[PDB]
């Protein structure tokens, strides 16, 4: 019902004027139903006619949904919704089950319908309006507008949540012990109160808000625990995944495998283990949508091997503030990390999974830093905090790489867990030139244009190479001058070259890149004792 | 809030307010500033706003100096960047282009001073930040600003007038002594002896408590700063290789200094030898060292700051506490350059010794400039935004990109001249 709630004030989008998008034509059943619709709406005193003199509309619509099998009303407000003011930021961010504190006891009252209590700002009103068509075309439609947010305007959504949190600042005060968290159609009222005065006090709260026009609906339509959450339950000392099915057939079509794959990669954060490899290789070379692709062995089976693995339940803990937040991450494969955030062992609020870019030039550590933050990131936004760190790297390690590491990296308080792959740090280039070693001075060059070009090397011991490449860049050629070196060298090599990029691998020792030279070239340097790598300028006569 | 009278203040034409959304912050943040802002509110200064302002300015909360209880700082940078400049005639202050030669000098935090200035209601809108909440279990408190902001350009603005008044009697009085004002802050400086200075401080802040603002070893040491000459190698032997790295740093400068020769040590070059090999030196290639060496005894004629293009600092980490920078304007026409020492402690945190830095090489930019360098920082836009505000200790925010520092530019200023000892103490 209406309310005695200060209406706030709005705007149009920067010098607009409201819709006037016609009304579409009518059945005279369609018409019935809704004018029926209309003289209830209007007595709640949700709407109210309105005549010639408004100038506006905006179309409504008759769906005849077959849920209570009676005419539903919808109003279009797409048009007025282009020509509304901004609000800000409808604050973006589904909360995670295991940043919900622990309380004794727990309510959620679906406070959806709440929003159509608010009313609109009076000024605004001529804009939302609309009409009835008559059957007898060019008589009069009737007409009416909007006393209340209405349901898909642009701004109810943030209206709504500005009065409701006005509207609570009152009890939420006069209740210290109760917390209320309030998000789109939903309160979730908790504490640590003994079961009866909880309710008691929820009683409270949805007397105050029905105190204000906020009707809750309290027995018929009531919402008793488990309360669900995207495919989360909530229970009262763990959280659990609402499973989830991948639908099982024998024709699967693009869209079909690509959904799944969809869903299978949704999954693959809480349930380490699911892999879709051979489910995503059915796409390659497809040719449409509807297209039919049967399934290899290999789809068959992982695809398998997957619902089993769903077929499983993953329950998570609460946060208790008088306890540690810790992370413990490890490495899936170069530059694939998993991490579970836990207080208690084995106890853990959450878990996750970075399938990884495949930079065009990188180090682990250096990856490993990205996801030490991006977990840090993700538990400040959660918990207020940041974990504690567990990982997978001795500690002379990460000292040796970042302390002279060119760009500025850190990662916050935390202590080494031993359980491999360990990652470390797989070449490391001298720091001056290798005595004894071979010298190979290294050079490869080609026509940009034609693409023919050659590379090769001469050392200082009389060794002596070069290949003329085809379909190759000058860039190509320079480093498998120094692949070259590389292969036919001793364990230890002295190797110069005039090639920037080699500038680059020396300032930033790369071990996984974009090129497939580039990584060969790692592998070459992975498998020598010592490597020194020396830049000099082009054109001039150094070798 | 003391409701005297308001001038009417706008954006810069076409220009729109800010909408920049919240970083989130950690709990002991949301707190102190949940706390510090309810005073704000009941105290008048600042009021709880609706969702229908869609403005926006980032708020954090920091440990300044002696902050062992929390400050609140707003990024008001892009505010200040739409909002109309101030120089029809004045009431902008200028640039007192001593206090740079001055024997010390010390800051002040008197930007408190404008809670006492009533902001033109028609621009509040625009001040509009949000506390934010952890998990998202509830909307930001948005509010709004009904007095001047701190950290806002417009603020020492309007209060010109009256922080002249503020001053003349003290300034007016001690003549020998500059008092510049950047932002919130108030920069002090006089040749007098160690106590002779921090004394008239002491004084300064009594005029300014007395007034109606409290003025809230280590003091500044312009006269100190001296712009550092690059020194190439001087082994009585060479490799192969020292020449090489020799030589690839010489052909880098001569962007700067043209006269930069490196032919008669290219020669010396030719051979395929031990990279680890000794050559004696041409009398020819001894003498273009020696001339090199000569070319870097000073810096590059003809710099000379222009006030209407923006200044530039770029920083290179070197490692081992290590870092290097260059403020500049135009490429290789270096206003100043130096190398800074990561701080006491600082030892396992490049984000802090990398913040400490673009701190105290912005104080170098306001007092010799009397504005502030975008800086050029060799750091992760992420690693960068998650942990700036944990170490900053200023009022004020100098812009900024996130770069990759090219191997030589390091190689190179990494060369610059040290002391025999340094600055020492008995």
């Amino acid at each position: 019902p209406i309310s005695p709630i200060e209406t706030v004030p709005v705007k149009l989008k920067p010098g607009m004027d409201g819709p006037k998008v016609k009304q579409w034509p009518l059945t005279e059943e369609k018409i019935k139903a809704l004018v029926e619709i209309c003289t209830e709406m209007e007595k709640e005193g949700k709407i109210s006619k309105i005549g010639p003199e408004n100038p506006y509309n905006t179309p409504v619509f008759a769906i005849k949904k077959k849920d209570s099998t009676k005419w539903r009303k919808l109003v279009d407000f797409r048009e007025l919704n282009k020509r509304t003011q901004d609000f800000w930021e409808v604050q973006l961010g589904i909360p995670h089950p295991a940043g919900l504190k622990k309380k004794k006891s727990v309510t959620v009252l679906d406070v959806g319908d709440a929003y159509f209590s608010v009313p609109l700002d009076e000024d605004f009103r001529k804009y939302t309006a609309f009409t009835i068509p008559s059957i007898n075309n060019e008589t009069p439609g009737i007409r009416y507008q909007y006393n209340v947010l209405p349901q898909g305007w642009k701004g109810s959504p943030a209206i709504f949540q500005s009065s409701m949190t006005k509207i609570l600042e009152p009890f939420r005060k006069q209740n210290p012990d109760i917390v209320i968290y309030q998000y789109m159609d939903d309160l979730y009222v908790g504490s640590d109160l003994e079961i009866g005065q909880h309710r008691t006090k929820i009683e409270e709260l949805r007397q105050h808000l029905l105190r204000w026009g906020l009707t809750t609906p309290d027995k018929k339509h009531q919402k008793e625990p488990p309360f669900l959450w995207m495919g989360y339950e909530l229970h009262p000392d763990k959280w659990t995944v609402q499973p989830i099915v991948l639908p099982e057939k024998d024709s699967w079509t693009v869209n079909d495998i690509q959904k799944l794959v969809g869903k299978l990669n949704w999954a693959s954060q809480i349930y380490p283990g699911i892999k879709v490899r051979q489910l995503c290789k059915l796409l390659r070379g497809t040719k449409a949508l509807t297209e039919v692709i049967p399934l290899t062995e290999e789809a068959e089976l992982e695809l398998a091997e997957n619902r089993e693995i769903l077929k499983e339940p993953v329950h998570g803990v609460y946060y208790d503030p008088s306890k540690d937040l810790i992370a413990e991450i490890q490495k899936q494969g170069q530059g694939q990390w998993t991490y579970q955030i836990y207080q208690e062992p084995f106890k853990n609020l959450k878990t996750g999974k970075y399938a990884r870019m495949r930079g065009a030039h990188t180090n682990d550590v250096k990856q490993l830093t990205e996801a030490v933050q991006k977990i840090t990131t993700e538990s400040i936004v959660i918990w207020g905090k940041t974990p504690k760190f567990k990982l997978p790297i001795q500690k002379e390690t990460w000292e040796t790489w970042w302390t002279e590491y060119w760009q500025a990296t850190w990662i916050p308080e935390w202590e080494f867990v031993n359980t491999p792959p360990l990652v470390k740090l797989w070449y490391q280039l001298e720091k001056e030139p290798i005595v004894g070693a071979e010298t190979f001075y290294v050079d490869g060059a080609a026509n940009r244009e034609t693409k023919l070009g050659k590379a090769g090397y001469v050392t200082n011991r009389g060794r002596q190479k070069v290949v003329t490449l085809t379909d190759t860049t000058n860039q190509k050629t320079e480093l498998q001058a120094i692949y070259l070196a590389l292969q036919d060298s001793g364990l230890e090599v002295n190797i110069v070259t005039d090639s920037q990029y080699a500038l680059g691998i020396i300032q930033a020792q790369p071990d996984q890149s974009e090129s497939e030279l580039v990584n060969q070239i790692i592998e070459q340097l992975i498998k020598k004792e010592k490597v020194y790598l020396a830049w000099v300028p082009a054109h001039k006569g150094i070798g | 809030i003391s409701p005297i009278e308001t001038v009417p203040v706008k954006l810069k034409p076409g220009m729109d307010g800010p909408k920049v959304k919240q970083w989130p912050l950690t709990e002991e943040k949301i707190k102190a500033l949940v706390e510090i802002c309810t005073e704000m509110e009941k105290e008048g200064k600042i009021s709880k706003i609706g969702p229908e302002n869609p403005y926006n300015t980032p708020v954090f909360a920091i440990k300044k100096k002696d902050s062992t209880k929390w400050r609140k700082l707003v990024d008001f940078r892009e505010l200040n960047k739409r909002t109309q400049d101030f120089w029809e005639v004045q009431l902008g202050i200028p640039h007192p282009a001593g206090l740079k030669k001055k024997k010390s000098v010390t800051v002040l935090d008197v930007g408190d001073a404008y809670f006492s200035v009533p902001l033109d209601e028609d621009f509040r809108k625009y001040t509009a930040f949000t506390i934010p909440s952890i998990n998202n279990e509830t909307p930001g408190i948005r509010y709004q600003y009904n007095v001047l902001p701190q950290g806002w350009k417009g603020s020492p603005a309007i209060f010109q007038s009256s922080m002249t008044k503020i001053l003349e009697p003290f300034r007016k009085q001690n003549p020998d002594i500059v008092i510049y004002q950047y932002m919130d802050d108030l920069y002090v400086g006089s040749d007098l002896e160690i106590g002779q200075h921090r004394t008239k401080i002491e004084e300064l802040r009594q005029h300014l408590l007395r007034w109606g603002l409290t003025t809230p070893g280590y003091e500044l040491h312009p006269d100190k700063w001296t712009v550092q000459p690059i020194v190439l190698p001087e082994k009585d032997s060479w490799t192969v290789n020292d020449i090489q790295k020799l030589v690839g740093k010489l052909n880098w400068a001569s962007q700067i200094y043209p006269g930069i020769k490196v032919r008669q040590l290219c020669k010396l070059l030719r051979g395929t030898k031990a990279l680890t090999e000794v050559i004696p030196l041409t009398e020819e290639a001894e003498l273009e060292l020696a001339e090199n060496r000569e070319i870097l005894k000073e810096p590059v004629h003809g710099v000379y700051y222009d006030p209407s293009k923006d200044l530039i600092a770029e920083i290179q980490k070197q490692g081992q506490g290590q870092w290097t920078y260059q403020i500049y304007q135009e490429p290789f026409k270096n206003l100043k350059t130096g190398k800074y020492a990561r701080m006491r402690g600082a030892h396992t945190n490049d984000v802090k010794q990398l913040t400490e830095a673009v701190q105290k090489i912005t104080t170098e930019s306001i007092v010799i400039w009397g504005k502030t360098p975008k800086f050029k920082l060799p750091i992760q836009k992420e690693t960068w935004e998650t942990w700036w505000t944990e170490y900053w200790q200023a009022t004020w925010i100098p812009e900024w990109e996130f770069v990759n520092t090219p191997p030589l530019v390091k190689l190179w200023y990494q060369l610059e001249k040290e002391p025999i000892v340094g600055a020492e103490t008995f």
